[PDB]
């Protein structure tokens, strides 16, 4: 129902018999040209490779306030700017994560050091009670 | 990555507070005997 | 599934510490007995 | 699978698993000791032949290379359970021999009790005596700490006794059987000892250098003891956390050795259950009666 | 590595300072470039604001405009109209086959998820009762190796 690359509902979905998910012909046609291979899994994939899939076709009904003035001012404009302002926030999410990574694997290996110090600690506490 | 970290790192939080209490329990049963 | 993964191998290392950490306890009481049991010799 | 074991003419009176849990033995008033195999078809192979009295206990050394048979003729019998060969006769004993026990790990050791209330140690080696407890009522069963240095017996006096190797005295007595024990039995750690009683209470006794000094450590309802008056053994499972105790009401008794709950209370036979022991590696229980068969139960 | 969270019923502010104690001793073309441009500067390019307002008594070619574009609008009205809601509600219906999917997909992680935890909470509770069980065992021979000695 969705495409598994831009996050489309494509318009001629197309299907790889090396792994089962359905891209947009497009994006699909683009990958196999820049790197021959399945995007997801990694394996050998080509052009006739692919298989069309067929499906009732997907509708969109056209605003009432459509013409070609707010489609080409105002529609346009905001596609433009969410999708200018959604990468840049999204890079600003891709950017923290590898600051909290870095928090989390510090935190980390400073809680082994601990557990380290205490299994000394603990064993040899209770080797004296036996001693 | 963060999140499999996070759980784990909590739970090697309680690895500690398992181990300090006996530890410290450790030293109270020894030094009193 | 990760969490799974990780418990299941630390229950083990848990348990093996605990089961050598008692084998070490009962020698110790093994041997106290014997010294005890001696005191009926030398009477 | 349950698997049904017949054969035995006479009353079975006891059996046992070798230790490595490849075979059974059993016997009982026929006077015929038989083998069997545990897996396969549950063959009968071996039959010993030779006790002119009844098989009253088996037992397999921890090897599993021998085979001891307390018979009412007065005679035990050491048995060869490779061959089937009768290894030696420990006549000694003025009346009958009511039960048997081998020491594990040291060097070769037997007690015995009777009829003519006295406990003997034999050294297989020596074809005597080695030392003898008069008590004053008739023996019904013994058993060896796992140090070997200590005999534990149970008579008709409702009272078990502690034996000691070195000072031969009466060193412990258990209060706490209102009538005549009929079966002992150590766990496997050494830590506990099992016995049944016409009472009709199974109470576990705990038996250690530190001992809390009242050691009834826990009592278990369910067993029966009528007027056929039959010997009642009990057994531990291999990992000590299962009791099994048989009775005269038909059914065989499984309790949980901590919480006490009946796990198992089974039927199938028709007669009197005389003994009931486990597999050593497996699950597997063998039940044994008066009524001549034998079943091999899966828990 | 080993912590029983279902058996754990009985710190973490403790245990946090510890560990805080231990970490004080421790590919596009232009387009890239306008767009991350764009929205750093949180400005969105200027549009035609042309189109809508004009003015009578240039403006020839700017009132020529409105005519065509009105036209073409007059047109795209009608080819609207003319299946008008037919149109609207067999995408709505679309858009119900869409959403089901999603929460089948919700059910099938919550089972697994679940059923995951159901395997853990077992393993707790075998364990927990191990070290209870040893623990137990440990507090006798505590006190049997000392009554040893206190007849000795």
């Amino acid at each position: 129902l969705i495409c598994s690359i831009s996050n489309e509902v494509p318009e001629h979905p197309c299907v790889s018999p090396v792994s089962n998910h359905v891209y947009e012909r497009r994006l699909i046609e683009k990958y196999i040209a820049e790197n021959g291979t399945d995007p997801i899994n990694n394996q050998p994939l080509s052009e006739e490779q692919l298989i069309d899939i067929k499906v009732a076709h997907p509708i969109r009904p056209k605003p009432p306030s459509a013409t070609s003035i707010p489609a080409i001012l105002k529609a346009l404009q905001d596609e433009w700017d969410a999708v200018m302002l959604h990468s840049f926030t999204l890079r600003q999410q891709l950017q923290t994560t590898r600051q909290e990574l870095s928090h989390a694997l510090y935190q980390h290996d400073a809680a082994c050091r601990v557990i380290a110090r205490l299994t000394k600690e603990v064993t040899a506490a209770r080797e004296a009670l036996a001693t | 990555e963060l999140s499999h970290a996070l759980y784990q790192h909590d739970a090697a939080c309680r690895v500690i507070a398992r181990l300090t209490k006996e530890v410290t329990a450790a030293r109270e049963a020894l030094a009193t005997l | 599934e990760e969490l799974k993964k990780h418990e299941d191998s630390a229950i083990p290392r848990r348990l093996e510490c605990l089961k050598e950490d008692v084998q070490r306890q009962q020698e110790r009481e093994k041997e106290l007995q014997h010294r005890y049991a001696d005191l009926l010799l030398e009477k | 699978p349950i698997m049904l074991l017949s054969g035995h003419e006479g009353e079975v009176y006891c059996c046992k698993f070798h230790p490595n849990g490849s075979t059974l033995a059993s016997a009982g008033f026929d006077r015929l000791i038989l083998l069997w195999n545990v897996y396969g078809d549950c063959d009968n192979y071996a039959t010993l032949k030779g006790h002119s009295g009844a098989v009253m206990e088996l037992h397999y050394n921890t090897d599993g290379s021998m085979l001891f048979s307390a018979s009412t003729d007065k005679t035990v019998a050491v048995w060869d359970s490779e061959t089937g060969e009768r290894v030696k006769r420990l006549k000694g004993h003025t009346s009958f021999v009511n039960s048997c026990y081998p020491a594990r790990r040291g060097p070769q050791l037997v007690c015995t009790g009777s009829d003519d209330g006295t406990v003997k140690l034999w050294d297989i080696r020596k074809k005597a005596a080695i030392q003898t407890f008069q008590n004053t009522y008739q023996v019904l069963a013994v058993t060896f700490n796992d140090t070997s240095d200590q005999i534990i017996s149970g008579g008709i006096d409702n009272d078990i006794k502690v034996w000691d190797l070195r000072q031969n005295k009466l060193t412990y007595t258990m209060r706490g059987h209102a009538d005549s024990v009929t079966g002992l039995s150590l766990s496997s750690e050494g830590s506990y000892l099992l016995s049944n009683a016409m009472d009709n209470t199974v109470r576990v006794w705990d038996v250690r250098p530190f001992a809390p000094k009242e050691r009834c450590v826990k009592i278990f309802q369910g067993n029966v003891h009528n007027f056929e008056k039959n010997l009642l053994r009990c057994s531990w499972s291999p990992d000590g956390s299962k009791i099994a105790a048989g009775s005269a009401d038909r059914f065989v008794y499984v309790w949980d050795t901590t919480s006490r709950r009946i796990l198992y209370k089974l039927p199938g036979h028709a007669g009197s259950i005389n003994e009931v022991a486990f597999h050593p590696d497996e699950p597997i229980i063998i039940s044994a009666s008066s009524d001549k068969r034998l079943y091999m139960g899966e828990i | 590595v080993d912590a029983l969270p279902y058996f754990d019923q009985g710190v973490r502010e403790a245990a946090a300072a510890l560990v805080e104690e231990e970490t004080r001793r421790y590919t596009d073309i232009m387009r890239n470039e306008f767009e991350r441009l764009a929205a750093r500067q949180p400005i969105e390019l200027l549009s035609m604001k042309r189109y809508e307002l004009p003015a009578p008594s240039e403006c020839v070619n700017n009132s020529m405009a409105q005519l065509e574009h009105q036209a073409v609008r007059i047109e795209n009205l009608e080819l609207m109209s003319q299946h008008g809601c037919n149109a609207w509600k067999v995408y709505n219906e679309n858009l119900v086959h869409m959403i089901e999917h999603a929460q089948k997909e919700l059910q099938k992680l919550r089972k697994h998820i679940q059923d995951l935890n159901w395997q853990r909470k077992n393993m707790q509770l075998t364990a927990g009762s191990k070290l209870r069980e040893m623990e137990s065992n440990w507090v006798s021979l505590v006190s049997k190796n000392y009554e040893i000695e206190r007849t000795i």
